[PDB]
């Protein structure tokens, strides 16, 4: 997505580059908030494990 | 399909013409009646360029032949291909030509105009496609200059696109059929340099020297003084019409060729050529064809390049030929002969290959290229012109016609000015 | 000598440089699009409301 | 292209008002060097923040701002062309008369 | 499973095409009508049947190209579709090939190529071909690439060109279109090959034996090394090399991609039989001057990286030995800063020979692609072509007139010395 977005940003095509911005800015949120759920999930554990 | 309409225009355009459709029948094989009897496949892949098809297996050529006495046409017609023109591309007048540029252009050049033009739209809006239009007129004469270039102005209002390439004959220096051609050849130099986008100039000088040197014909007629000018016009569409290892049409040729909008005036040539005895004696060869385009005397125009110096040059080759020959030819003709050409403009020479030669010959080139020499035929007509003009009264013959004598100022102003522009390029 | 540098300006005699045949070969750009192509009549081009319901 | 910075503040304050929208005639024809050039580091700052929209809108200003200076320049062409054209008609608007005089 | 699609463009892409598939079709064993009397897939889909269909497009301006596969002896081979052929040629003008005709054509083309990708479930990459110095080939090829750079991404699109002979020349206009085109090319392609006519002649000459060559002999040439650098994909080999490993060994910069290409051993059938022609011999040819299919000498610069592939009864061990011998001498100069260098392919499959064929039944063979810093004399030379014309504003009518602003020819003269310093400044030392 962000290496699509180069190319129609270097080809100056602007208009459609602003589309998949939205879309790889959604795409993170929900990426964002699953590793960090997955660490705090490992942390919350090793603590456990070596208590 | 890159169709090409054909105009003959005046008493030597018509006998150009009349000829050169020779050459292309035999090539392409049509019988003088129209119809094929040919001898390979090859000759049917793209003979839509000059031919149109009727019911029952006639082919037309895309041809307009005009003229304004019918002296000249009804000799087409007695000709042995005159059956194959179709009858309603004849478009004559009923009145002298005068031999007289502004007649031509004004008196009766209006009333033929829309006649003929409407005749050109016939073939123009007929074809698939169309690359560019081909006119063939004298510089000398009243009809080719006077009407020709009329009609030139009028192709380029309504098609600016196409390609309107022109075969021109210049007045002679020495000895030449005409008093009043210093007019007729300054006038028509004005729209020629705004208008065509390729102009070539042959002079009737060269191709009497090149027979009686070359060809050693002791009395050539205009038969084979037209045969040469025929070979040079259907070498420059060739690559339309057959296949090639390298393919090059006249759009390519103009691009290269033409640096400036304003300088693309050329000379032409075409090798090889022997004397018809002497045949057997010459191993034909790439470097053989080489060294008879880049020798002056081969030139049809009477312009010793050697007085100027090239721009731009572009060779044609026709038949089966090793590319590494051809390319290192190029390379050596530039690198040989370096105090010719311009040092601001690399590589200067154009090449391109042909599969299929013409008949009877085994492999043949032709040459194009644009130089400053072009300066020494433009003085002989301006200084001509200039002890003309003193002597007003020739120019009665023009102001009864409706001529304002500005126009000739006009005329040798844009004309001296090419002469001084095809001058300052040589720093 | 000035007279004679003011005569021959520094363009140096590129005479005619846009020719008559090289503006025809040149690309128009696009024009804006006629009037009849716009047409439609006002009050109809300016209505409203729908028959559609899309509301609750 | 290290345009000097007097050019660059009376480009910009012409540039922030044309970015506006309201400016059509607003343009110093020997200035618009300098406006079309600072809209090039204002369209590049833009592209850097992902603000692909302003950057297309400096685009549409660039090619406004050449268009309307055409049909400046067009205008120009065709009054040259009466105020000549005219001198030389009165040559010959003079010599009619004189003909029947003489 | 695993795939390329090829893409060809202009006169020397379609006459290219006809080099390579005859080798590839002859080599695999498919008739010409698709028939027989494996690695089959990697360049040919079946429809049932029997009958095999190439995984190509051809592309021009002009039907007279074509038209000859169209009415040639390959012609029930491929499918109509594929050939697609505009209608007037971009008569050696880059803008009129990138604006005017070229987007008359370019969306048709795009759908034959998204449409023959259905086909793919493994697709790695595109191999498309050029002639820089055409119209057609540099303008709708710079637009060809740009579309498909967002159409498919991070998808590995090689290019194998052919550069401009350092002398030789067939188009005065030549030094624009290559400058122009060459812009378009370095962002987005992933890598590019470039080989020139120039010195295929006088390799064909002098190393293979033919007084006078034709086109047609150059394009076996390449039809070799192509098929070579595809073989891994295709058969079992001790080392293969897929698209990927090649992209990222080879290049060291972003921009610096630019390879040379040489092939060994090239010798006539006549005096094949006369040499052993080992390992050792084989790997010491390449690397002479007079070998490169790029008349630059790379004694003038250095070495950034190199690959070589081997296609024959080749063993491990007596490669590294060669290898190892080659950096002993001190002609072969590298970069300090790149202390391994090489990435060995081999492969079983020796070479395949062709009638009417120039080479030999040769039982061993190597193909070499190295990044030089001799690369940079070709740019030069170019770029003061160009400085020269455009000095004296020799050709800009033609373009500016097609499309194209007057902007692009300063834009791509500074983006041409960028690249040259960057050339530079890789060669500096640390
Ligand atoms: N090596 C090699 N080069 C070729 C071959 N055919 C053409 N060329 C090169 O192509 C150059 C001319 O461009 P074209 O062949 O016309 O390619 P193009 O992109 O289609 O150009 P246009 O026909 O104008 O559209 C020549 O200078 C040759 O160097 C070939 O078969 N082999
Ligand atoms: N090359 C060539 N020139 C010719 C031929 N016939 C006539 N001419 C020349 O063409 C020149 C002009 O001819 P002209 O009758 O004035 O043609 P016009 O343009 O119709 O007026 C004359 O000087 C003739 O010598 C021919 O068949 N071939
Ligand atoms: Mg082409």
């Amino acid at each position: 997505l962000r290496e699509r977005e180069r190319h129609l940003v270097l080809t100056k095509r602007y208009d459609e580059a602003t589309a998949l911005h939205k879309e790889g800015n959604k795409m993170e949120k929900i990426e964002e908030l699953e590793k960090k759920r997955i660490f705090l999930q490992t942390q919350k554990r090793q603590r456990q494990q070596l208590l | 399909v890159r169709e090409i309409v054909h105009i003959q225009a005046g008493q030597c355009g018509n006998q150009i013409g009349a000829k050169f459709w020779e050459v292309i029948s035999d090539e392409h094989g049509i019988d003088p009646t129209g119809s094929y009897h040919g001898d390979s496949d090859l000759q049917l892949e793209r003979i839509n360029v000059y031919y149109n098809e009727a019911t029952g297996g006639k082919y037309v050529p895309r041809a307009i032949l005009v003229d304004l006495e019918p002296g000249t046409m009804d000799s087409v017609r007695a000709g042995q291909f005159g059956q194959l023109f179709r009858p309603d591309n004849f478009v004559f007048g009923q009145s002298g030509a005068g031999n007289n540029w502004a007649k031509g252009y004004y008196t009766e050049g209006q009333e033929l105009c829309e006649s003929i033009l409407d005749v050109i739209r016939k073939e123009a809006e007929s074809c698939d496609c169309l690359q560019g239009f081909q006119l063939v007129h004298s510089l000398g004469g009243g009809t080719g200059a006077g009407l020709g270039t009329l009609l030139l102005n009028k192709l380029r209002e309504e098609y600016p696109d196409r390609i309107l390439s022109t075969y021109s004959i210049v007045p002679s220096p020495k000895v030449s059929d005409t008093v009043v051609e210093p007019y007729n050849c300054t006038l028509s130099v004005h729209q020629l340099v705004e208008s065509a986008d390729e102009v070539f100039c042959i002079d009737n000088e060269a191709l009497y020297d090149i027979c009686f040197r070359t060809l050693k014909l002791t009395t050539p007629t205009y038969g084979d003084l037209n045969h040469l000018v025929s070979m040079v016009m259907s070498g420059t569409t060739c690559a339309l019409r057959f296949p090639g290892q390298l393919n090059s049409d006249l759009r390519k040729l103009a691009v290269n060729l033409v640096p400036f909008p304003r300088l693309h005036f050329f000379i032409v040539g075409f090798a090889p050529l022997t004397s018809r005895g002497s045949q057997q004696y010459r191993a034909l060869t790439v470097p053989e064809l080489t060294s008879q385009l880049f020798d002056n005397k081969n030139m049809m125009a009477a312009c010793d390049p050697r007085r100027g110096v090239y721009l731009t040059a572009s060779a044609h080759f026709r038949g089966r030929m090793s590319s590494k020959e051809v390319d290192e030819q190029m390379l050596n003709i530039q690198a040989r002969n370096t105090s010719y050409f311009v040092e601001w403009i690399p590589s200067n020479v154009k090449s391109a290959i042909c599969d299929i030669p013409p008949r009877g010959l085994k492999m043949a080139a032709t040459f194009i290229g644009n130089t400053t020499a072009f300066r020494e035929l433009f003085t002989r007509v301006d200084s001509q012109f200039q002890k003309m003009y003193a002597r007003r009264a020739f120019i009665h013959w023009y102001v009864n016609e409706g001529l304002e004598t500005v126009e000739f100022d006009e005329a040798r102003s844009n004309m001296t000015d090419l002469i001084q522009e095809y001058e300052m390029y040589e720093t | 000598k000035a007279k004679a540098k003011s005569a021959r300006r520094p363009t140096f005699k590129k005479a005619g440089r846009s020719t008559r045949a090289s503006r025809g070969h040149t690309v128009k750009p696009a024009p804006p699009p006629s009037e009849a192509e716009t047409f439609k009549m006002k009050r109809f081009k300016n209505i409203d409301h729908y028959k559609i319901v899309d509301y609750w | 292209k290290t345009l000097t910075r007097g050019e660059h503040i009376s480009a910009e304050s012409r540039v922030d008002d044309i970015l506006k929208g309201a400016p059509l005639t607003s343009i110093p024809l020997e200035n618009v060097n300098q406006v079309i050039i600072t809209l090039k580091e204002r369209k590049r700052q833009a592209t850097l923040a992902g603000n692909y929209h302003l950057s297309q809108q400096i685009v549409d200003l660039i090619q406004k701002i050449n268009s309307i200076v055409i049909q400046r320049k067009h205008a120009q062409m065709k009054s040259q062309e009466i105020k000549a054209l005219e001198i030389q008609l009165q040559q010959a608007e003079n010599s009619l008369k004189k003909t029947i005089e003489q | 499973m695993r795939e390329v699609i090829s893409i060809h463009v202009g006169q020397a892409g379609v006459q290219i095409g006809n080099g390579c598939w005859e080798l590839y079709c002859l080599e695999h064993g498919i008739q010409p009508d698709g028939q027989l009397p494996d690695a089959f897939n990697t360049f040919f889909s079946e429809t049932g049947a029997g009958k095999h269909v190439p995984r190509a497009v051809f592309v021009d301006l002009e039907p007279t190209v074509v038209d000859e596969v169209r009415t040639g002896t390959y012609r029930q081979l491929f499918h109509p579709e594929q050939l697609i052929s505009g209608k007037e040629d971009a008569a050696n003008n880059y803008a009129r090939g990138h604006y005017t005709v070229g987007k008359e054509i370019i969306d048709l083309t795009l759908d034959r190529i998204r449409k023959l990708a259905d086909q793919c479930t493994g697709l790695q990459g595109f191999l498309i071909f050029h002639s820089f110095g055409g119209g057609t080939g540099a303008g709708f090829g710079s637009l060809l690439l740009e579309r498909l750079s967002v159409d498919y991404g991070k998808k590995s699109k090689l290019e194998f060109t052919v550069y401009p002979s350092p002398q030789v020349s067939t188009a005065i206009v030549e030094p624009y279109n290559s400058i122009l085109a060459t812009h378009s090319m370095i962002d987005h392609s992933d890598c590019a090959f470039m080989v020139d006519n120039e010195a295929l002649y006088d390799l064909c000459r002098r190393a293979l034996d033919i007084e006078r060559p034709t086109y047609t002999n150059l394009n076996r040439l390449i039809g070799q090394v192509v098929s070579s650098l595809t073989a891994s994909l295709r058969f079992d080999g001790a080392l293969n090399v897929d698209f990927t490993e090649f992209q990222t060994n080879l290049v060291p910069y972003a921009r610096i991609h630019f390879p040379i290409c040489s092939y060994a051993p090239v010798i006539s059938a006549e005096k094949a039989y006369h040499e052993q022609l080992s390992v050792a011999e084989i790997t010491n040819s390449l690397f002479e001057p007079a070998n490169m299919m790029v008349k630059c000498d790379p004694r003038h610069g250095k070495y950034m990286a190199c690959t070589l592939l081997y296609r024959g009864d080749v063993v491990p061990k007596d490669v590294s030995a060669a290898v190892a011998t080659i950096k002993t001498k001190r002609t072969i100069q590298f970069v300090d800063w790149c202390p391994t260098g090489f990435k060995m392919g081999i492969n079983y499959q020796p070479p395949t020979v062709v009638p009417g064929g120039d080479l030999a039944k040769v039982q061993r063979a190597v193909c070499m692609l190295a990044n030089t810093t001799a690369i940079a004399e070709a740019w030069s030379r170019l770029d003061h072509k160009f400085d020269l014309m455009y000095a004296k504003r020799a050709f800009v009518h033609w373009y500016v007139g097609e499309g194209m602003e007057e902007a692009e020819f300063p834009e791509a003269r500074e983006d041409l010395a960028l690249l040259e310093k960057d050339y530079d400044e890789v060669a500096a030392e640390s």
